[PDB]
């Protein structure tokens, strides 16, 4: 399901500002 | 409404006056560090750090973001980080987050806000996992007041995301961040935001406008409703590459009604974009989507909040994640004072 293929992924945690 | 849309503008034109005397006119240290003992860190981002903070001589706690005046310059923030603060003490609406003082010293930079202790958004979106359609609502409402606020100031927002929106007391959103804010009337091109929130205009290096917010309102309302953001992937090189594709798939539990909203902001062609036509903020305001909000009564915080935090006192903190502490020197030298002679 798409929740699962998320919740496995990468960036589940806090996302910060692009800076580089 | 009519009467109404005639109140909106005169407001509108009268907050501009007061936006326009603080704007030419910043007030400046306002504080030091000495009349602060920190309590404990609130969070973090890719520049600063919020603590928590007590007012010695007066008992009252506050929120302070600190920035590490070597960091500001290695990262390209000097001019973003004046905007962040002159714009920040000018503007005045009830869903921003309030600046108390700022004040600099030898090594960093320091903004004094009023302590939101709610949390991030963020944390009780992923608790939770989704939002219903009308607690989405009642959030994207507050958030579309606040764009229209800022935009007829000249202000484009540019970092909107869970992170950055805190929820207060009365369960009702204070946007913070304001890293990436800027007023300019023309057209803007620097790469910067959050990957997933990015519209594909600022990732094909056009010049940009205020759509960029209006774009990240649509992800935010989709990331607020599934649980998920539309565009996801393990690496950011990926997600601008779908970003760009354009290609949405709701989840089948939206309404319609989201999804025509949705298709109507996450409208890759600027041109066709809600928010960004001849009628403005009006079309998002007048979608069937926003049928039932009285935009008047979330305004003047009338409408009781869906979700309302707890807390057990002053201090109180549970409302947010725990991170690590840090120590924070001050050099015995001033570090890049010409750069930031205005802060
Ligand atoms: N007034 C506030 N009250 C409580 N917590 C706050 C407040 N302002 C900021 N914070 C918290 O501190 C975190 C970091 O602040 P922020 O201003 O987003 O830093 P930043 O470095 O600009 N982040 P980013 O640019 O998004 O990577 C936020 O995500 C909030 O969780
Ligand atoms: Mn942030
Ligand atoms: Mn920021």
């Amino acid at each position: 399901t798409t929740y699962a293929d998320f919740i496995a992924s990468g960036r589940t945690g806090r996302r910060n500002a692009i800076h580089d | 409404k009519g009467s109404e849309q005639e109140s909106v503008k005169e407001f509108l034109a009268k907050a501009k006056e007061d936006f326009l005397k603080k704007w030419e006119n910043p007030a400046q240290n306002t504080a030091h560090l000495d009349q602060f003992e920190r309590i404990k860190t609130l969070g973090t981002g890719s520049f600063g750090r919020v603590m928590l903070v007590k007012h010695k001589e007066t008992g009252n706690h506050f929120a302070m973001k600190i920035l590490d005046k070597q960091k500001v310059v290695k990262l390209k923030q000097i001019e973003h980080t004046l905007n962040e603060k002159r714009i920040l003490q000018a503007v005045n609406f009830p869903f921003l987050v309030k600046l108390e003082y700022s004040f600099k010293d030898n090594s960093n930079l320091y903004m004094v806000m009023e302590y939101v202790p709610g949390g991030e958004m963020f944390s009780h979106l992923r608790r939770i996992g989704r939002f219903s359609e009308p607690h989405a609502r009642f959030y994207a409402a507050q958030i579309v007041l606040t764009f229209e606020y800022l935009h007829s100031l000249d202000l484009i927002y540019r970092d909107l995301k869970p992170e950055n929106l805190l929820i207060d007391q009365q369960g009702y959103i204070q946007v913070t961040d304001f890293g990436f804010a800027k007023r300019v009337k023309g057209r803007t091109w620097t790469l910067c935001g959050t990957p997933e929130y990015l519209a594909p205009e600022i990732i094909l290096s056009k010049g940009y406008n205020k759509a960029v917010d209006w774009w990240a309102l649509g992800v935010l309302i989709y990331e607020m409703a599934a649980g998920y953001p539309p565009f996801f992937a393990d690496q950011p090189i990926q997600i601008y590459e779908k970003i760009v594709s354009g290609k949405v798939r709701f989840p089948s539990h939206f309404s319609s009604d989201l999804k025509d909203l949705l298709r109507n902001l996450l409208q890759v062609d600027l041109t066709k974009r809600f928010g960004n036509l001849k009628d403005g903020v009006n079309d998002i305001k007048n979608h069937k989507w926003f049928a039932t909000t009285d935009w008047i009564a979330i305004y003047q915080r009338k409408v009781e909040a869906p979700f309302i935090p707890k807390f057990k006192g002053p201090g109180d903190t549970s409302n947010f994640d725990d991170y690590e502490e840090e120590e924070i020197r001050v050099s015995i030298n001033e570090k890049c004072g010409k750069e930031f002679s205005e802060f």
